């Protein structure tokens, strides 16, 4: 799934 | 006088909409970090106020609908679709965890440096975050009994051994606020359905104890039908090798006859001072001293409702937001304290017991 | 279940 | 019971 947030 | 009550933040100074200050949005596992979950045109992000760098706000757009920080570390946990968990560290960029729950979260919290706590409308779970395995779902802990029924889940806490719990919930029957908790002892596999809004797993050091802290539970409410309020203090989980065991402590919570829907909604408590804080959502601060059950002060920090709460400097006072976005504190005056006690409550002996246990001066 | 906490 | 409350 994709990331919930991208850091 | 015996106190400091200052500001440690504006949120609607950092520019958050009023509509994300309540506890729909906004979080505060300690007084590290202010998290508010927002949403714009369909986009949600999050801000979070770092309390220990001049309240610096990161604002970044996020997949989930909540957001919470740890109490200490870099590390964001975010949430979607009810079931759906991701667990960041912002420096290293790094996923600690990502899984499914069976059923939707409703409430979380940090239960320690260690463990995420979860409640569901069925269950109440545990994750340890750090452990390393990255799609490890979080352990069952027990089912939610019949007394959290009907409720909204406001608190889940813990001891730091991490064997006894306790789930809050709150209601409303015939107009009033009514608390309910589900204590849990892992080490039994029982729990017990009691009365209550707040509650807190704490320690203190006895005369004839050394070194070693006993456990105590504290734990307050307010009777929904006499509108009665009660402190109790309990000790759990004695070590044998220890002479001196805490003796249980009862004491009121007065709550004035026009407040008639107000309620507990923070405790916390100093360990080094024995120090009691407790809150109410219309901003009452109480304080009572932790070996005796002595009401202290009494005194309201603010008129707009509070909705959450959190350890303040090292855990020896109280931080708490409330619904226009101010972040308050309390904490004891370590120079007033022992004088106030002395001379205010004309108590020797418990000015005393404040000030051998805290090492204060005054006495 | 409303939102008891924020009334 | 677990506890005296």
């Amino acid at each position: 799934i994709p990331d919930l947030i991208d850091l | 006088l015996p106190i400091e009550f200052t500001e440690l933040v504006d949120l609607m100074s950092l520019g958050i909409s009023p509509q994300f200050l309540d506890f729909r949005s906004t979080t505060f596992e300690s007084d590290h970090f202010v998290t508010v979950r927002e949403t714009k045109d369909g986009t949600n992000s999050v801000a979070i106020v770092d309390l220990a760098k001049g309240n610096e706000v990161t604002r970044k757009n996020m997949g989930g609908d909540s957001a919470i920080m740890h109490p200490s570390q870099m590390v964001i946990s975010v949430r979607a679709n009810g079931t759906i968990v991701q667990i960041f560290n912002l420096e290293t960029k790094s996923k600690l965890k990502s899984f499914t729950l069976d059923e939707p979260v409703i409430f979380w919290r940090w239960l320690s440096e260690t463990t995420l706590g979860f409640v569901t409308a069925r269950s109440i779970l545990t994750s340890n975050v750090f452990d390393g395995n990255v799609n490890a779902k979080p352990q069952l802990l027990t089912l939610r009994h019949a007394n959290l029924n009907n409720t909204q889940i406001i608190n889940f806490v813990a001891n730091k051994n991490l064997d006894w719990f306790a789930v809050v919930g709150i209601l409303q029957e015939n107009g009033r606020i009514a608390g309910r908790i589900q204590l849990f002892s892992k080490q039994r596999n029982i729990s017990q359905a009691i009365d209550g809004h707040v509650a807190i797993f704490t320690n203190i050091l006895l005369e004839g104890n050394g070194s070693t802290p006993v456990q105590v539970f504290v734990t307050g409410n307010r009777n929904a039908t006499t509108g009665a309020g009660e402190l109790r203090i309990i000790e759990i989980d004695h070590d044998a090798s220890l002479p001196s065991q805490y003796q249980k402590e009862t004491t009121d919570i007065f709550f004035p006859p026009d407040a008639t829907n107000d309620f507990p909604i923070a405790v916390q408590v100093s360990e080094k001072y024995g120090i009691i804080y407790l809150l109410t959502k219309y901003g009452f601060i109480h304080l009572y001293e932790l070996e005796t059950g002595t009401n202290l002060f009494v005194n309201r920090i603010t008129a707009e409702s509070v909705f959450t709460a959190a350890p303040y400097n090292h855990e020896n006072g109280i931080a708490c937001i409330n619904k226009k976005g101010q972040v308050l504190a309390v904490e004891i005056s370590t120079s007033q304290i022992v004088p106030y006690i002395l001379n205010k409550l004309s108590n020797v002996a418990l000015a005393l017991i404040v000030a051998t246990r805290g090492g204060l001066p005054g006495a």
